[PDB]
RNA sequence: CACGGGAAACAGCAGUGAUAAAAAUUAAGCCAUGAACGAAAGUUUGACUAAGUUAUAUUAAUUAGAGUUGGUAAAUCUCGUGCCAGCCACCGCGGUCAUACGAUUAACCCAAAUUAAUAGAUCCACGGCGUAAAGAGUGUUUAAGAAAAAAAAUCACAAUAGAGUUAAAUUAUAACUAAGCUGUAAAAAGCCCUAGUUAAAAUAAAAUAACCCACGAAAGUGACUCUAAUAAUCCUGACACACGAUAGCUAGGACCCAAACUGGGAUUAGAUACCCCACUAUGCCUAGCCCUAAACCCAAAUAGUUACAUAACAAAACUAUUCGCCAGAGUACUACUCGCAACUGCCUAAAACUCAAAGGACUUGGCGGUGCUUCACAUCCACCUAGAGGAGCCUGUUCUAUAAUCGAUAAACCCCGAUAGACCUUACCAACCCUUGCCAAUUCAGCCUAUAUACCGCCAUCUUCAGCAAACCCUAAAAAGGAACAAUAGUAAGCACAAUCAUAGCACAUAAAAACGUUAGGUCAAGGUGUAGCUUAUGGGUUGGAAAGAAAUGGGCUACA
């Protein structure tokens, strides 16, 4: 632009971030509503092991649980984290392994 | 090895150089030769850019007073009788007299055109040459 | 090369074209209301001025036209 | 705010409920500083001082654990799993030989910490706008700026608005004459109140000139005549002002011809299309709206330069003064707003969410119901001869069928592995048997078990196709390309082709030959083998069984004289 043109619009300013899932805030905490499974998406293929939970924001959200095995169930509380996982489109969210009710996960016995 | 840029310098750049870098650690006949009559210009890649806009070449057209003379005679008498040699060194054209005479009586002041060269025309029907004219 | 951008263009604007045509008359409502709903506002924009001047009734003779609801 | 009113106050130190991902003592002193008060000694002070608690951070040593090992990015081995279970910041990993999952071995790296999650720090354009995001459809002025050195305003041609006019067609309409006319790749439908000739108003549209390049700000303007007429002593400038192709709207008038729509006719699987015929809105005039175009010469205005200088392609590269624009792709010429004679509208123009690209130019292929040349020699058409497809048989496929092999299975399978199955062959089925069970030895023999998508061996195929390929050399960069013979960057060994050899003399023909690759083409059942499987059996023997024709079909034989 010209000088005036960049006179007249001030430096460029860099955009505050845009919040996510977990609202800025690195954990939340959630009670399971439902626990069900997802298919990835088309290039590479399993069934992922995802559940719902309501957040202490109140929000209701699609979260998923990592490592081989689980045990939840309605009711139990869990904590949630900010990692979005690939494969699945639109689930931003991944609970916490080893706190609450979801306990570490268990080596082969 | 040596180098094969041919953009890059003059090859006496090049081989100068290559030498003080000690890559090249044999001088060439050439160079010798080359420091003691050195060429007028460095002969260094340059890149022949087409002009634009409203430049154009320096060259100078090539005119002398004589021309001005002879143009009025081509239109007079045409070509000469005699032809042209262009050959013959010294050769002088029909039309190459005409100008003497008329450069002759330009020293005695006559200032006319029409007297210039109509009696220059005399001058040289007296010497014995034809001029036939045109229409 | 370039006409993949357009043909997108294309569809799109053909595909909402098509659907002005359907959802016609819907449309039509809505504009309407939003329009009455605009006279509204403009009214209370205007009735709330001359009561924050403190006068009661609007001043003598006015209308407050309408200017929105202006037929088509 | 605090007169009033809710109502009964830790946002003093500690504590506590609730709440949150978030967790310090219901502690000791006024001894020091500060503060208050005292004339003063002094008193008071949860300020504060000294302590308590906590890996929050540093440091010191007494302390070893965490993460990671596909690439970015330091570092891996053996098992298990088999597109499952799971993993990843980004690219991606997992389909039976996983350094990427899970565990082990080794290693790497931080270290009283180490990872993860979230917020920061940092990060956009003094860069750009022909083709990528971007020069806003046009001009004038306002505001604001630039003036920074030298000059200028001005003449063939189709600006614009009026009014007048008409050559070539075309048509109403008669007059003769003919039965047809129209229409397509070919027809049909239509019309015969049609067609040809001769006569002709209105309406509309403006051959040739134009191989010209003018006028207008742009949109636009090229039959003829006349009237009026093309701002600025010439910088830039809006959202203000005035215009703005086609289409479209309102009202009145026109209507030759064209024609969305619609109706007929073909076409087609369908044909709400392309092709044929009719006909309407509309194209025209007057008046008013509407304000959009690939309004694109995709290249802003005004002055300049041809210096420096090639991303690519394109219309060569740039300076100065300005203004307008542009911060991934979608979502989106969208949703909401404001304004507008617009009411299915124009203008202005987001976000959630989704993605890890989206774009621009090129390169070599391949392909093209693309064009131009040249061909096909049993070969496409034209053409010649004998056959197949129909019959009976023969023999092979497919099905169906059986307790009862396998393999081939577009070209490139189908009298094929087989130049060969009554037992044998033999791999199959059913009963039975035998377990260091062919051998010099062997916790070993043996396996026609799985994988031809692990392979060697043999081949098929493009193919009687002409190319493949090392070593170099060249290119204002190279992905790749590399010829011009009156020669312009190519040399090249090698393998193919070619030549020779064979078919007992030449010649010709035929045979043979035919690289690199293509089809994960064919074959673990020729044999051999990788990996994985069986071992008193998926191994070795004996005896007997393997039928069959609802149907479909290939190739042959013999015929129909
Ligand atoms: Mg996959
Ligand atoms: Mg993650
Ligand atoms: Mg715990
Ligand atoms: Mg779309
Ligand atoms: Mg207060
Ligand atoms: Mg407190
Ligand atoms: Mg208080
Ligand atoms: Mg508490
Ligand atoms: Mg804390
Ligand atoms: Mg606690
Ligand atoms: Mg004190
Ligand atoms: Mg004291
Ligand atoms: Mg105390
Ligand atoms: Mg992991
Ligand atoms: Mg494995
Ligand atoms: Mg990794
Ligand atoms: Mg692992
Ligand atoms: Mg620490
Ligand atoms: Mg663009
Ligand atoms: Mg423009
Ligand atoms: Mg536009
Ligand atoms: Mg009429
Ligand atoms: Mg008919
Ligand atoms: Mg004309
Ligand atoms: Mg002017
Ligand atoms: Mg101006
Ligand atoms: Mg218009
Ligand atoms: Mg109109
Ligand atoms: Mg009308
Ligand atoms: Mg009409
Ligand atoms: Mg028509
Ligand atoms: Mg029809
Ligand atoms: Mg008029
Ligand atoms: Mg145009
Ligand atoms: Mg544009
Ligand atoms: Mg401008
Ligand atoms: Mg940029
Ligand atoms: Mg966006
Ligand atoms: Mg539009
Ligand atoms: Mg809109
Ligand atoms: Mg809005
Ligand atoms: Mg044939
Ligand atoms: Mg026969
Ligand atoms: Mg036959
Ligand atoms: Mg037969
Ligand atoms: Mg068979
Ligand atoms: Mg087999
Ligand atoms: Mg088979
Ligand atoms: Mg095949
Ligand atoms: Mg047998
Ligand atoms: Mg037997
Ligand atoms: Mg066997
Ligand atoms: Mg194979
Ligand atoms: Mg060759
Ligand atoms: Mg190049
Ligand atoms: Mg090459
Ligand atoms: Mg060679
Ligand atoms: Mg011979
Ligand atoms: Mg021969
Ligand atoms: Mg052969
Ligand atoms: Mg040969
Ligand atoms: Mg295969
Ligand atoms: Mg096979
Ligand atoms: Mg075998
Ligand atoms: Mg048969
Ligand atoms: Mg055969």
């Amino acid at each position: 632009a010209t000088l005036n043109q960049m006179h007249r619009l001030g430096p460029p300013k860099h955009p505050p971030g845009k919040m996510g899932p977990t609202a800025g805030r690195p954990q939340l905490k959630g009670v399971v509503l439902r626990t069900f499974i997802r298919k990835p998406k088309k290039p590479n293929s399993a069934n992922r092991k995802c559940c719902r939970v309501r957040l202490s924001t109140g929000r209701e959200a699609v979260c998923f649980i990592p490592g081989e095995g689980h045990s939840l169930q309605e009711h139990h509380v869990v904590l949630v984290q900010g990692g979005r996982t690939q494969d699945l489109p639109g689930v931003k969210l991944t609970v916490v392994r080893g706190k609450y009710d979801c306990g570490h996960v268990q080596k082969k016995k | 090895a040596g180098s094969r840029l041919e953009t890059v310098g003059s090859i006496f750049s090049r081989t100068r150089d290559l030498i003080r870098a000690g890559v090249l650690k044999e001088k060439p006949l050439w160079l010798d030769i080359y420091n003691a009559f050195p060429p007028l210009r460095e002969p260094v890649f340059r890149r022949p850019r087409l002009r634009y806009g409203k430049a154009k070449a320096a060259v100078q057209d090539i005119f002398y007073h004589e021309d001005r003379i002879r143009a009025k005679f081509y239109s007079a008498y045409g070509s000469g009788p005699k032809a042209f040699d262009l050959f013959n060194p010294n050769f002088k054209s029909t039309c190459q007299r005409f100008v003497e005479k008329y450069i002759e009586l330009q020293r005695l002041g006559e200032t006319d055109e029409e007297k210039l060269f109509v009696e220059a025309g005399k001058a040289l029907l007296a010497e014995g040459v034809t001029l036939r004219r045109v229409g | 090369k370039n006409i993949l951008k357009i043909r997108r263009r294309k569809m799109n604007h053909h595909k909402y074209r098509k659907l002005v045509k359907r959802t016609r008359f819907l449309r039509r409502k809505v504009r309407e209301g939003r329009l009455r709903q605009k006279q509204v506002k403009f009214e209370r924009d205007l009735k709330r001025i001359w009561q924050k001047a403190g006068l009661k009734e609007a001043p003598a003779g006015w209308q407050t036209p309408k200017i929105y609801l202006k037929n088509q």
